[PDB]
RNA sequence: CCGACUUACCAACCCGAUGCAAACUGCGAAUACCGGAGAAUGUUAUCACGGGAGACACACGGCGGGUGCUAACGUCCGUC
RNA sequence: UCCUCCUAAAGAGUAACGGAGGAGCACGAAGGUUGGCUAAUCCUGGUCGGACAUCAGGAGGUUAGUGCAAUGGCAUAAGCCAGCUUGACUGCGAGCGUGACGGCGCGAGCAGGUGCGAAAGCAGGUCAUAGUGAUCCGGUGGUUCUGAAUGGAAGGGCCAUC
RNA sequence: UGCCUGGCGGCCGUAGCGCGGUGGUCCCACCUGACCCCAUGCCGAACUCAGAAGUGAAACGCCGUAGCGCCGAUGGUAGUGUGGGGUCUCCCCAUGCGAGAGUAGGGAACUGCCAGGCAA
RNA sequence: CGCGGGGUGGAGCAGCCUGGUAGCUCGUCGGGCUCAUAACCCGAAGGUCGUCGGUUCAAAUCCGGCCCCCGCAACCA
RNA sequence: GGGGCUGAUUCUGGAUUCGACGGGAUUUGCGAAACCCAAGGUGCAUGCCGAGGGGCGGUUGGCCUCGUAAAAAGCCGCAAAAAAUAGUCGC
C-alpha cells in the first residue's frame, strides 16, 4: 500500500555567490519563498527567481524578520 | 491604532519605489499641517523639503493644514524641484486616500510644472 | 460615519399624563402621549 | 444633546471631584450603545428577521441594518455567511436623546421592574444591559407587531475600571437594585 | 469531469474564435468576454459556440 | 508494561544505537542505576526488572524510571520470504546508551537499594551500575 | 411496506378492541436486526408498573453478530415510547383479569421502530367454539341464499 | 440519606525538572558541491565534432543506510 | 500514469513487493487591477441563548486561512472584503533550468492592442508544486497555399480546432 | 552647534517587552465642528473635510528599571575530514575543522539626512 | 453522427389536424351504502396543451426554434 | 491462512424514535437552601459541660431534651410486606 512516490523537480540553487550570468538566467528554483528579490532579481509565477540584467549574484539578508534576499550587483 | 495601521499600507508604496530605483514623492498629513517632501532613491537623504510647519512659508497662508495650505506648499516645492533639474517622481500615497487634501497638494505641483 | 443603513427616524413631541413633561426629539411615527413617568415611577416607596 | 450639556458641566465636575482627575480627558465619556437584537430563528425564513429588522426599523436615521454569522454552529442549524441578527453602532450625537428614550422613559413602561444589574460589565468599565421584549420603546403601538424579541445594549464608555464607568451610570439615573 | 470545453467565437465577422471551459449545469448564461481578435487587431466581444 | 499512546509512525527505521546518553545522571530520587552496556531495553524487559527491584522494598519509596520504549520494532513472521513490505509490531525497545540512569529510588536505604538494582540488573539484559545521587 | 413479523394468532386468541400506534426504543443491535435478522414476535405482552409499558415477547436475534464486551440478550423488554395521554388511561382498563395491551404488528414510520399495539381482552374456549362456527355460519348462509336463484 | 472528615489514587490547565523522534527544528558543523584569483606540475589531462565499438547479469571489502533478526559468501541504493 | 514528505548520507539526483499520503478536477470567477481590512481559541457581561448563535470588552497571536494531499511559503499578505474590468489577449521573445530524446518550465523586454489606478505600475490566469497521453486516422471552421490539358471544383497543405 | 519634535532610512531583538517618572512653549496626539469635498454591506469611530477652545488623560517620545526576552565567551564536549589500529553491530590513536547547549558575562540600542521650536 | 415521432390535470390517454368555443378515466375527497365494512352507485377536483417566438381575424392547434423522452443505423484514434 | 463483497433505505453529508424516560435551559409561584438585613414582634435566653433519646438497641458527629440530671422526636435491622401482581389451557 506504498511505494508510490513522485519524481524530482530539481530545485535549489543553480548559481552561488560570486556568479556572473546573463539576463534570463534562472538563479534559484524555490516553492516556498526562501529567497526573496534584491536588485536585479525578479520573481516568477511558481517563485523562480531569475536573473533580470547582468552582473554577480549576491546572497544577503536584510529585513525586520531576516529574510533572505537575492541581489544582482551589474558588474 | 491609526498611525501604524496607516503605515503598511504605505509599505507597498514604498517598496515599489526602491526597487525600480525611482525619485520617490512623500507626503504627511496633520490635523493642522502639511508636509510634502522630495526623497532621493539612496532612501537617507532627502534633497527637497518645504512644509507648512516653515515658519517662511507659513506666514504667507491664514490656516496650516488645509486644501489651501496643500495646494500652497505643492506649488513651492515644486519650483524648487525643477531648480535642481527633477523631472522624474512619483506620487507616494503615504498611506492616505488620495481623495483631497494629498491629491489638491499633487495638483499644485502638476500646475507648477512638474509631471509624476 | 457612513450613510443610510440605520433604522427610520420619526419626530415626535411626546409628555406623559401624570403632570410630567418629556418633549424632546424621537422616532416613533405620528405622534404619542406617553402613561407613566419617571417621577411617578415606584422605585421609591 | 439633552444630558450631554448636563453631562458636560454637572457629571464633569462631579467625575473630577469624585476620582480626583487631574486631567480634563480623564474623566470617562460615554461614546457608544450597541442595540443588538438576536433573533436568530431565520436560519429558513427571511421574514423572521426582515420583520425583526422592521421592528428594530425605528432608532437612528434610515434603512435597517442585519449582521451575518461569525462562523458555522450545527447546534442552532447555522452555516458561515447566515443572516441571523440586527445590530446597531450608535456613536456620536444621534445615541444621545437615545437614553432619554431608553433610561428615562423605558423603564417606567418595563413590565413587572424590579432593578436593573449593576454587575453586568465588560471587565474594562463597559456594562452591558439586557431588555427581555420590545414594547418599552415609545416607537412600537403594539398593533401591527407579531413578536416580544427582546434586544441586548451594550453600552461601551471610555472606562478604565468598572466602578468608575458605574459613577458615570450613577449620574445618569441608574436603578441600581 | 463536469466542466466541457466549448467554441468562444467573437462577435465580428472573422472565424477566429477562442476555446475554453464553461459549467453548463452550474452556469446557464453565457460567456460574453472583450477578448482581443488578431484579425481585426482590436477588441470585440465574444459568444460560445458548439 | 510501557507502551505509547497514538504515536506519529506506525513504523519506524532500524537506526543506529551510537553515541553516549543523554540523561546525566540522579535527579529525581536519591539513588539510581546507570547503565554502563551498550544496547536495547524491550518494554517486557523493564518492568520484569521493575518487579524484582519492588521485590526488596515489597512497597517501599518511589522507584522513579527515567527511560521509556517509545520504538516499536517490526518482526516478520516465521516462514515467510523477505520483502513484500514491513512486517507489523510485536514489541518495544529503548535505546539506551552507556552513562544512562535507567531507574532511580529513594526513601530507602542505600544498603537495601544496592540488591535491589542488583536483582533488577540480572533480569536487565545490559551492564549497570549502582550510582549514588550527584553532588554540585 | 416495512412490515415485520406479525402476531396473526392473537386474533383467533383475543378480541381485540382499540389499537395504538406507539414507537418502541431499541439497542444498536436491535435496528440492523429489525429490517432483517429473524424477528419473532409471538406472546407479545406488557408489564407495566408505573410507565414502564414494555413489548415483552419479541423474540428478534443477532444475524450478523455485533456483540462484544457486555452482555446481548435476543429476548428483552424493550421500553416503549408512549404517550402520557395513552399512559395514564393504562392505570383504568388493563387491570380487569383479562384485560392486557398486545402487538398486533410490527414495521416501520421511515427507519423508526413503531409497534402497532392494542388492548386485547382474550377468549375463552367456549365462545371460541362460537366465532369458528360463526365463520362458516357467514359462508353457508348465502349457499342456502343463493339456492332460490339456484 | 444526612454527609462531615479522609483517601491509595484516576485527572486537564499553569510552572519546574527529565528523556525520545526519518517523516519535530527556535541551533549547527566536518567534509561534499559551485564560482572567482594565483603559482607549481601534468607527452591536452578539457571541450566540441566525425568514424567504429562493446556494454546495460556484476561481485566482495571499506563507509553511509533501507530491508532482513544492525542473521546470512542475504537483498536494495549511495560512496571509494 | 502523475504529484507531496521521508528513505536520500546538508549541490542536484539516487532503488526495493521500503515507510506515509493525494490526483484523472474545480473557478468565469475562486481572474486582473485599484482601494480597504486583518485570524485561531478563550474567558468578561448581556432577551430568548445554555457548553455551541447575535453584540460589546480584553487576552492572544496567525496554533487561522489559502477550492483539495503534504511540503515550502504568504499581513508588503499569496488571507479576507468592496470597486471596475476581461491580460484566462495576439505576434514574438534575448537568455536560462530540465531530460537519452520526444518533451516541460521560467523569462525581462519589443510590437500590436485592452483593462484597472491620478500616477509610477500590474495583468499574455488561479500562492507554487498533480488535475493527464505521442503519432497515425478522420470530423469542423478559416485560408486559393496548391489544385494535375485549361477553367473551376474535388482532394490535400497551412492556421484555428475536435 | 546644543537641547527637542516631526518626516524619511541604514541595521535590524545588545535593536524586543513588562514596570516606574517624564513633556505641550514649537511640534505631535487627543479634540472642536461638519449641509457642503468625500468616506461607507451601519452611527462624521476609523475613513473625509473645516477649525484649532481645551488636555498631555491616551498615544508617542525620553529617562530609570535586566523584572524577562535577547546576544555571548575562554575551555570542555559531541560530531566529522584524512591516515592507521582493535574485543571492526561500536570505538581508539594520529592529525584537521570544531559545535550545539550551558557557564563567566554583555546588554534595556546605535547611526545618516531634512525641516520648525527654544538656548546659543 | 443526424434520421423517426411524441411531450398536455397527480396519473395514464384524446380533442389540435380537416384552426378559434382542453376533456376522459386511474389515484383522490364529497356523498349515498351498511348487525359492520364492501360490492356497487353517483357528486366534485384538477394542466391554458414540454418551452419560447412567429404566422394567422383567430395558436392547445399551424409554422419556426429550443429542451426532454427515446428509437435508429452509424461507431477504424 | 490471504483476497474480494456486505455491514441500519438513500447505497456520498443536513436523523426531525409524533411520545413518559435521562439531560439542560427558559418563562412562571416563591420558599435560611432557591437568602441575607436586629429590624416588626421581642427579656431574660444561647453555646459548650452534664444529658437521655419512639416498641427494642442505636442514631444526624450532631437532636424534640435536661439549670446539673431521666424523660420527650425524624431515622436504621426488628415488625401490619404483598402475591395467580398479561392472557389462555388443566388434575
Amino acid at each position: 500500500r506504498n511505494g508510490r512516490d513522485s519524481e524530482a523537480k530539481r530545485l535549489g540553487v543553480k548559481r552561488f555567490g560570486g556568479e556572473s550570468v546573463l539576463a534570463g538566467s534562472i538563479i534559484v528554483r524555490q516553492r516556498g519563498t526562501k529567497f526573496h528579490a534584491g536588485a536585479n532579481v525578479g520573481c516568477g509565477r511558481d517563485h523562480t527567481l531569475f536573473a533580470k540584467a547582468d552582473g554577480k549574484v549576491k546572497f544577503e539578508v536584510k529585513g525586520p524578520k531576516n529574510r533572505k534576499f537575492i541581489s544582482i550587483e551589474a558588474e | 491604532d491609526k498611525k501604524s495601521a496607516r503605515i503598511r499600507r504605505a509599505t507597498r508604496a514604498r517598496r515599489k519605489l526602491q526597487e525600480l530605483g525611482a525619485t520617490r514623492l512623500v507626503v504627511h498629513r496633520t490635523p493642522r499641517h502639511i508636509y510634502a517632501q522630495v526623497i532621493a532613491p539612496n532612501g537617507s537623504e532627502v534633497l527637497v523639503a518645504a512644509s507648512t510647519v516653515e515658519k517662511a512659508i507659513a506666514e504667507q497662508l491664514k490656516y496650516t493644514g488645509n486644501k489651501d495650505a496643500a495646494a500652497a506648499v505643492g506649488k513651492a516645492v515644486a519650483e524648487r524641484a525643477l531648480e535642481k533639474g527633477i523631472k522624474d517622481v512619483s506620487f507616494d500615497r503615504s498611506g492616505f486616500q488620495y481623495h483631497g487634501r494629498v491629491q489638491a497638494l499633487a495638483d499644485a505641483a502638476r500646475e507648477a510644472g512638474l509631471q509624476f | 460615519m457612513k450613510k443610510d443603513i440605520h433604522p427610520k427616524y420619526e419626530e415626535i413631541t411626546a409628555s406623559c399624563s401624570c403632570g410630567n413633561v418629556m418633549k424632546i426629539r424621537s422616532t416613533v411615527g405620528h405622534d404619542l402621549n406617553l402613561d407613566v413617568c419617571s417621577k411617578c415611577h415606584p422605585f421609591f416607596t | 444633546a439633552k444630558l450631554h450639556d448636563y453631562y458636560k458641566d454637572e457629571v464633569v465636575k462631579k467625575l473630577m471631584t469624585e476620582f480626583n482627575y487631574n486631567s480634563v480627558m480623564q474623566v470617562p465619556r460615554v461614546e457608544k450603545i450597541t442595540l443588538n437584537m438576536g433573533v436568530g430563528e431565520a436560519i429558513a425564513d427571511k421574514k423572521l428577521l426582515d420583520n425583526a429588522a422592521a421592528d428594530l426599523a425605528a432608532i437612528s436615521g434610515q434603512k435597517p441594518l442585519i449582521t451575518k454569522a461569525r462562523k458555522s454552529v450545527a447546534g442552532f442549524k447555522i452555516r458561515q455567511g447566515y443572516p441571523i441578527g440586527c445590530k446597531v453602532t450608535l456613536r456620536g450625537e444621534r445615541m444621545w436623546e437615545f437614553f432619554e428614550r431608553l433610561i428615562t422613559i423605558a423603564v417606567p413602561r418595563i413590565r413587572d421592574f424590579r432593578g436593573l444589574s449593576a454587575k453586568s460589565f465588560d471587565g474594562r468599565g463597559n456594562y452591558s444591559m439586557g431588555v427581555r421584549e420590545q414594547i418599552i420603546f415609545p416607537e412600537i403601538d403594539y398593533d401591527k407587531v407579531d413578536r416580544v424579541r427582546g434586544l441586548d445594549i451594550t453600552i461601551t464608555t471610555t472606562a478604565k475600571s468598572d466602578e468608575e464607568g458605574r459613577a458615570l451610570l450613577a449620574a445618569f439615573d441608574f436603578p441600581f437594585r | 469531469g463536469i466542466r466541457e470545453k466549448i467554441k468562444l467565437v467573437s462577435s465580428a465577422g472573422t472565424g477566429h474564435f477562442y476555446t475554453t471551459t464553461k459549467n453548463k449545469r452550474t452556469k446557464p448564461e453565457k460567456l460574453e468576454l472583450k477578448k482581443f481578435d488578431p484579425v481585426v487587431r482590436q477588441h470585440v466581444i465574444y459568444k460560445e459556440a458548439k | 508494561m510501557l507502551q505509547p499512546k497514538r504515536t506519529k509512525f506506525r513504523k519506524m527505521h532500524k537506526g543506529r544505537n551510537r553515541g553516549l546518553a543523554q540523561g546525566t545522571d540522579v535527579s529525581f530520587g536519591s539513588f539510581g542505576l546507570k547503565a554502563v552496556g551498550r544496547g536495547r531495553l524491550t518494554a517486557r524487559q523493564i518492568e520484569a526488572a521493575r518487579r524484582a527491584m519492588t521485590r526488596a522494598v515489597k512497597r517501599q519509596g518511589k522507584i522513579w524510571i527515567r527511560v521509556f520504549p517509545d520504538k516499536p520494532i517490526t518482526e516478520k513472521p516465521l516462514a515467510v520470504r523477505m520483502g513484500k513490505g514491513k512486517g507489523n509490531v510485536e514489541y518495544w525497545v529503548a535505546l539506551i546508551q552507556p552513562g544512562k540512569v535507567l531507574y532511580e529510588m529513594d526513601g530507602v536505604p542505600e544498603e537495601l537499594a544496592r540488591e535491589a538494582f542488583k536483582l533488577a540488573a540480572a533480569k536487565l539484559p545490559i551492564k549497570t551500575t549502582f550510582v549514588t545521587k550527584t553532588v554540585m | 411496506s416495512a412490515t415485520i413479523a406479525l402476531n396473526k394468532r392473537a386474533r383467533h386468541e383475543y378480541f381485540i378492541e382499540e389499537e395504538f400506534e406507539a414507537g418502541l426504543a431499541l439497542q444498536g443491535w436491535e435496528v440492523k436486526s429489525l429490517r432483517a435478522g429473524k424477528a419473532n414476535i409471538s406472546d407479545s405482552y406488557v408489564l407495566l408498573r408505573d410507565g414502564e409499558a414494555f413489548l415483552f415477547g419479541a423474540n428478534i436475534t443477532p444475524m450478523a453478530v455485533a456483540s462484544t464486551h457486555v452482555v446481548c440478550d435476543p429476548t428483552r423488554t424493550r421500553k416503549l415510547l408512549l404517550n402520557q395521554r395513552e399512559l395514564d388511561s393504562l392505570y383504568g382498563r388493563v387491570n380487569r383479569e383479562g384485560y392486557t395491551v398486545v402487538a398486533l404488528s410490527l414495521y416501520w414510520k421511515n427507519a423508526w421502530c413503531k409497534v402497532k399495539i392494542g388492548v386485547a381482552k382474550g377468549k375463552k374456549q367456549h365462545d371460541k367454539r362460537s366465532d369458528i362456527k360463526e365463520r362458516e355460519w357467514q359462508v353457508d348462509k348465502a349457499r342456502i341464499m343463493k339456492n332460490a336463484h339456484r
